[PDB]
């Protein structure tokens, strides 16, 4: 048989609902399940999928260059071939052979999706332009004018076209706004600035970090260019600490910050948790960078042009996009992904009514504080 | 932070603006009329026309304060109405209870409704204003 | 002889109403009884009915391989004929001779008769809150009232902007509540509630649910299909259950929930409840499958061969259709069973339209004495 | 090998595109074709897809009772089987032996689907009803004889409250019209009072032929039901000729007749003209009758059993619907299956505007007569 | 050493702006020069660059079985190593040794850039005719003449009844334009372009298209993917021809068309191309497959091993994704290419607003004048 | 539970509840002039004046009556309307305008008639309302 | 079958039958004046009255056939109008062409032009009927 | 092609086309005036009612010009109505009303400056029309 080291991480290495009832290769399911499943096919040899021990994927010590994880299984005979979501590197490579890559991928962006926004304090001006609501302001203020003119000017034919006049514009006026707020309360589209990492860069309003310790890390810190740069150096001067520990933290901090963070991973597990519970995240943009999953197997070895060329078998045939559909989207939960009217949508209405209400009060008085002043005192 | 009661704080105190400007100038015709207590046919033009004058400046006490009544009720506020309250228990008890008596007291009554709707203004102001935010 | 046997499901076989006073095949009445008669005066035989013991149609056991129902009944020697909804099956074609299907059907949905049109009497306020109802009310006194102070006393400006400013508020404020209403009824338009299966495949909303174990599910799992195929995974990660115990369960829940639950079964039994107390049910989904029913014979018999020419003589003749009529709608407890505004949608407006009126003639009459009598007569 | 006898009809028999330049099975394809594949899979034999010379069905002759088609083949030896969409009846099962029906069917109900009615002259009275409209017309009448009452009933404070309320009411009545209408013109619902045969058999506006020489034309001469009698009594009676002598000319009589006539044939073709061009076409109601398209084989005979058997497998596998929805609705073309306003919609409007304006012209002019008369000559 | 064999596709490699005047490896440029540059500093080589014959990359001979273009260049000694888009398969794996790859890769959409935002100055009068426009403004002119002469020559009831007709007329004149304008901004609103492949599959108003024969297609046939299949139905049954010749062709037809074709190509070139004049081209949805290009090598070789590992270090350093920008946006002719309504969609109401008050002004002078001038003077 | 002609009744009891007071203030004009100089020709004069100009309200809505009872369908209710029409009628036709006791007996009659076709239509409405 | 025309066409007769009643009007003016032609003073009220309405009715006239024309015009009607145009002339020459004397023509200037507007209203008519059903 | 500007720009030049004929008028009545018993008297101060009552249309139309093109950005044309408007408020507080050649002068100078303002509106109204 075959020493198939791997490490639990989902949705490549899951164990079933029975698994204590069950001890065998029937044990784990997943994506690399079936992967090892079409390479044993192609091959034609038996295996026992093993585990690693210290839980890591693969690397070397600065001081002892001991290679701990599956990479310390394969160069050290521990193992023989390693069917996990191993990221390919020149240092495994020069130590080990890889395949083509069955999976290409890139660092994404991980967000929750757009919620309702604020009320929007003057938003029933949203609709229109503040150049038509100024037009339609200077309009009212004019007609008034020629309306004053032809009382004292002339004593009608003025009154009347002015009138029909203003009667079309008015109907006009009230019929785009109302048009124009209808579609916007029926459909309700959502969307959010960012759509790339320049915008990130550009603003400084949500933040956005990356595990405290991983390759995102390293490459954030590398990558002398003039955006991941500029990332990088806000990300060394940020309070609080954007970076965290875990995955699952960042996510979590992201879902209590619906508006103010957002983080980055692998593309694969962000399209996971786009189809998991409770279905408040969404990735945007496209890969950063560039990277690809790939078999492994040692320096000197048999099986290695025999996976090399049913990757590429596999990758033609159709089938890795089918068993990642399978354990990312038909798996998916969030298939599927009006309200009354609120106070805070016309708040800004009954403020300038009140405004203009008082400011004619005070005209009044004043006025009345002239004119019977002078005709008492005069 | 709306809960409708800041409109109408802010349209009750609106309207006592008006209601201040009516009570200062009360104050200065019946301080003028204590002044002035064909010169004499020009004395009762200018009392008739002050006269006419107030009383046509009778319904607008009536409405505003009904208009505060009514409208701190459907507001559901109970910490401010009771005190608006016995203004308009006064100004029901004036029909059967209401020149040189009259004013003696009408003065020390002006006096004391100015300082009255003054306070009222500047407690609506504040109400709207710590209702506004919370 | 001529033993029938057969099985008490309603309504292809039921008791009279007495059936404690019955004493031979007047004591059962359906569908399969005028079906036996008619086979009988065709085949000219005289028969005796019976019931099967296990109350089942037929079926075998991965250990006893004997088959149990009617089935076994036939095969061995217990029963005749049988004349029931006995499902048409590969395996049980294998040990008895079918005749051709009398009666031709397929899975099927079942879903709550829509009748909710019971509109709230003040229900044209729910566009948005009362706490903006009463503001526009208290405005509109409020700019009256100082309308009417300074026409008063101030015997013209303010009032120009008073009134322009209140021709902005009114204006804002119909072209909201239009197009709040415009988007719940365009909303309330443009829902689809279901054609076909798919119609839920691509939902989430409406769960849909089976028997606990049955040849429905059977069907949906080993289904290519890959509408029936995500259904299948659906209802199998179903939480909670979709699946249920004997179908008057999932009937009721069906019954008791407004459109949130949908029951598959058979599109006969599904007409059936259709045609029944309360008359609060449907089908509307096209047959997803296509099976039928016939009439099963012991393998070496002379009937088969001379019953499935009066099974087609009788589908010929109409007399099956007539007898489903008869059976499923000519008793039937539910004889048969737009986009315009009803008034019930309105009626609060002409009620306070009414309030003010009359209030109006009040005040009017109040005001035309306080002021004749006080000022003739006192 | 096998007489694999059939007939050209689609899409169970159809020639590839390059018939010409092709000589053998490979030529002919369908439904049929993949059907007999699938036969053979499972039996493991050869066939040659012969096809019948006087390109019908099957029948015999009422003088000679000489079997013509299919039928003919099999019974005079001609041929071994006939895997073709062939009828199931008495006389056929008389002579031979048929399979379990692979395909049911019935007849059905083929329409031109709803296309925009006439711009209805008073339509822009369909949003609301008819009382709605009475009822505000009153209300108007109404509150101008208060308005009057309170004039010279009395010299306000009931023009203050009357014009708050009226306000208010129009108010209301504005944007529910608005909002109703706008949710009229945006989805644009379209249906038809056909969801049955009961339907046509009430009206007579729209007629309802079928092939002039067919089986339908039999059946509905027979079924003596208060229904298909009913349209048998109207179609004998009945000018012009409804009837047709080829499917494709009441095809086309639909097409030119949108909202004059509807055709019946088997819900099968229906439903492939439904997924043909110029997709102007759709099915209604359901199957009135019930019938099954089933293998045949001669009375005496050996692959009986095997197909009976085969047909059962099929149907239980999930491959009959498949190959159904590959050759109707993925080979579908109709896959898919806003504007201004013009003058007709709103033409009572301006009707009514005239009249109530000589209305008033008229009014004007006795009233002048008779004042000015009366102030003269008195 | 050490030969370079390349192909002359741009901007992988392209010649300076004066190729005559050049000699050497100066003569050509682009992102492969750079890369094959950085290779030689890795390996410390000196290296001369060479084009291929065929112009071609490599492909077999159904008869021939022999290699073309630089595969064959490199299996037959005409070249030592191949730097250029040489997408890596299974076949040509069986003959060289790839490197990892430098630049991942798919299939892609490409569409017309939409920038369609010139409205109509008059357009607000598209939602209904000018029938009806002109119909509105005699109404209105005829009714005013008629409550003129009323008030006129009766010095009411008719002005009364007169009113109320106008109300009406107005109320569902504004009410049908405002609805239909509401219609047209919805729907306009609500139209999702596109953001993925089923976005188009699940349509037929917007063909798609491919390059006449290529891995396109290829990788479209055999595709189990039901939505893949669905478009690679579509295409053979398209007419016109989706398939069309060299890229131009599709680039140009669906440069002309506005929205009703989009061509299916390479993610990379979709880039380069949406990145050069008339700047009027968008990539949007996802690559659908992934793939990669490699550095091809001779099997019995040792820069592939000395090569793999500089293909690496680069990826890693960033410097492929820094050439890249370099190539594709920093040597970019196009740097980097809402709801409410603009002030243009209403000019024309500005304009017969000013018109009529202009009008207005002219009528009350001429009268002004009319007046005081044949009074006091003549 | 509306039908729309709980809308008609309403608006004709509205109606009615000030023809009632009309009525009312009718027979007290009636009661003060039953004194039958200068005074008493000047309060006899200016009630008059507003006596002879009530006259055309009570056409109008009574006509108004007529017609929404017609187009609502409720004939049985237009039966209990058209004698007091062709009373109007012929009253134009020739009205006395010897004149006191006939007058107040109109007065009445027509008094009560409206007193009770208050309680014809609120009862009619009530039952209209809940005929659900 | 509406073209616009239909409206217009019935806007105008609906028009014309006011200018029908104004003609035969004057026709039964000028006949009483014919038979008239303080007794004198009621004559000199009652012919001041008839030409003060007469003069009050000389808009009317102007306005709806300008009216009938520029709709007309808009409407792109040219069988009609250029039947209406000679009366707009002769109302512009009235002005630089126009009491005993001035009745003697104007009985007739009055009769044939009710039978011309007469004559107008039944072609506008027939003409809306034939434009409205095509 | 619009910008919000034009249309102040629009309003600005149908207002000065009526200031225009407006101190034409003022000139004419000045022309007329120059004759300087009872006729004569009226003739003048039929007149003189017309002129010190067109004063407020003025200051206001003004009032509207300087604040339409504070709020519409045109800073360059704002500086060229202030110094009017500081005349306007200099006249106010102390204006002649000898107290006709200074009147006719400055009727000329602001009758010369309203139509050349015309022309400057004009003009740039139309290159912000054409600056796409």
């Amino acid at each position: 048989t075959v020493v198939v080291t791997t490490i639990l991480e989902s949705p490549y290495v899951m164990m079933k609902k029975n698994h204590e009832m069950l001890e065998g290769n029937e044990r784990y399911e997943g994506y690399c399940v079936d992967l090892a499943a079409e390479i044993a096919k192609h091959c034609g040899f038996k295996y026992k999928l093993t585990i690693v021990g210290d839980g890591k994927y693969g690397a070397r010590d600065a001081d002892t260059k001991i290679w701990n994880g599956m990479v310390g299984e394969l160069v050290y005979g521990k193992a023989d071939i390693a069917i996990a979501p191993l990221t390919i590197t020149l240092v495994r490579e020069e130590v080990i052979d890889f395949s083509k890559p069955f999976m290409s991928l890139g660092i994404s962006i991980m967000i929750k999706k757009p919620q309702k926004s604020k009320p929007g304090v003057f938003s029933f001006l949203d609709p229109l332009a503040y150049e038509i609501w100024m037009c339609i302001v200077f309009a009212y203020i004019g007609v008034s004018v020629v309306l004053f003119l032809v009382s004292r000017f002339s004593p009608s034919l003025s009154g009347r076209i002015v009138g029909g006049v203003w009667w079309f514009f008015t109907l006009i006026i009230i019929s785009s706004y109302t048009a124009n707020l209808a579609a916007f309360l029926t459909v309700e589209r959502m969307v959010s600035p960012i759509e790339s990492a320049e915008d990130l860069s550009k603003q400084t309003e949500i933040a956005y970090g990356t595990l405290d310790s991983g390759s995102t890390k390293e490459f954030f810190r590398r990558s002398k260019i003039a955006v991941f740069d500029k990332m990088w150096t806000y990300m060394r001067s940020a309070e609080p600490s954007v970076f965290v520990r875990t995955t699952a933290e960042g996510v979590a901090r992201v879902r209590k910050s619906k508006g103010k963070y957002a983080y980055l991973l692998e593309s694969t597990m962000n399209e996971y948790i786009e189809q998991r519970k409770p279905c408040d995240t969404m990735k945007v943009g496209g890969n950063l960078d560039s990277k690809g999953y790939g078999i492994a197997t040692p320096k000197g070895s048999s099986l290695g042009n025999a996976v090399n060329l049913a990757v590429l078998k596999l990758n033609e045939q159709g089938l890795l996009d089918k068993l990642k559909n399978k354990w990312w989207y038909d798996k998916g939960e969030c298939g599927s992904g009006t309200s009354a009217l609120s106070l805070s949508n016309v708040a800004g209405v009954f403020y300038i009514l009140v405004g203009g209400l008082g400011l004619a009060m005070l005209v009044a008085l004043i006025e009345f504080c002239y004119k019977s002043r002078a005709e008492a005192k005069r | 932070a709306f809960t409708f009661a800041a409109f109408c704080y802010m349209l009750s105190l609106v309207l006592c603006a008006a209601l201040i400007f009516f009570a200062i100038w009360h104050i200065i015709a019946f301080d003028e009329l204590r002044t002035d207590f064909v010169h004499a046919r020009e004395r009762l033009r200018n009392i008739e026309r002050i006269c006419f004058l107030l009383r046509k400046l009778v319904l607008p006490e009536y409405s505003i304060h009904s208009l505060f009544c009514i409208m701190f009720l459907c507001a559901q506020e109970w910490l401010t109405l009771g005190l608006n309250v016995p203004l308009l228990f006064y100004h029901f008890w004036r029909y059967f209870h209401c020149n040189a008596d009259t004013l003696s007291y009408c003065q020390k009554e002006a006096w004391c409704k100015l300082a009255f709707y003054l306070l009222s203004f500047f407690y609506y102001l504040y109400c709207m204003i710590y209702t506004l935010v919370s």
